[PDB]
């Protein structure tokens, strides 16, 4: 009866590798949705990144456009102080110099 | 016959062993690809958050800027007014000269 304890062992181990070929086969399939599942998420960070980093640039661009108006206003407002000045000393100098003839003959 | 049967026996040991190492290298790698998911969740919550704090900075800078315009174009606007003033001013002396310049043409 040895024999055939061996032999009903030979079937247990039959039995055994079947069971384990089932283990491996579950877990190939387990890690190939493991997988899956960590490059959708790789996919999901690039759109979050992506979304953001497009906002953020228009807005960027609203802000490269008003700094350059401001720019040009400012630079403007500049030409116009000086325009003005002229223009004030010109005035003065007109102004003055009439007054100076009116007070001489009132005054000589 | 002896030999087929330490045969059979071995060789289905030999296969046990070899499937068992293999199982432990997948369980092995499944962790490794689970670790990996946990960072980019973690990494998909923090790019929202530092997008969010840029998206909030840069708003603040945008209105501080509009704000800036507005008052740029303020300052213009006293400006050009006060110019348009000095003008008129000017212009009566003006007539003044030019009245005293047509009596000395006509002499
Ligand atoms: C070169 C452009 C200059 C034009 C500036 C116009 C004045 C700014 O704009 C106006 O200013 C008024 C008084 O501050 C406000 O009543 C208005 O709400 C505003 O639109």
């Amino acid at each position: 009866t040895e024999i055939d304890n061996n032999i009903e062992q030979i079937s247990s181990y039959k039995s055994e590798i079947t069971e384990l070929r089932r283990n491996v086969q579950a877990l190939e399939i387990e890690l190939q949705s493991q997988l899956a599942l960590k490059q959708s998420l790789e996919a999901s960070l690039a759109e979050t990144e992506g979304r953001y980093a497009v906002q953020l640039s228009q807005i960027q661009a609203q802000i490269s456009a008003l700094e350059e108006q401001l720019q040009q206003i400012r630079a403007e407002t500049e030409c116009q102080n000086t325009e003005y000045q002229q223009l004030l000393d010109i005035k003065i100098r007109l102004e003055n110099e009439i007054q100076t003839y009116r007070s001489l003959l009132e005054g000589e | 016959t002896a030999g087929r049967h330490g045969d059979s026996v071995r060789n289905s040991k030999i296969e046990i062993s070899e499937l068992n190492r293999v199982i432990q290298r997948l369980r092995s790698e499944i962790d490794n690809v689970k670790k990996q998911i946990s960072n980019l969740q973690q990494s998909i919550s923090d790019a929202e958050q530092r997008g969010e704090n840029a998206l909030k900075d840069a708003k603040n800078k945008l209105n501080d800027l509009e704000d800036a315009l507005q008052q740029a174009k303020e300052d213009l606007a006293r400006l050009l007014r006060d110019y348009q003033e000095l003008m008129n001013t000017k212009l009566a002396l003006d007539l003044e000269i030019a009245t005293y310049r047509t009596l000395l043409e006509g002499e």
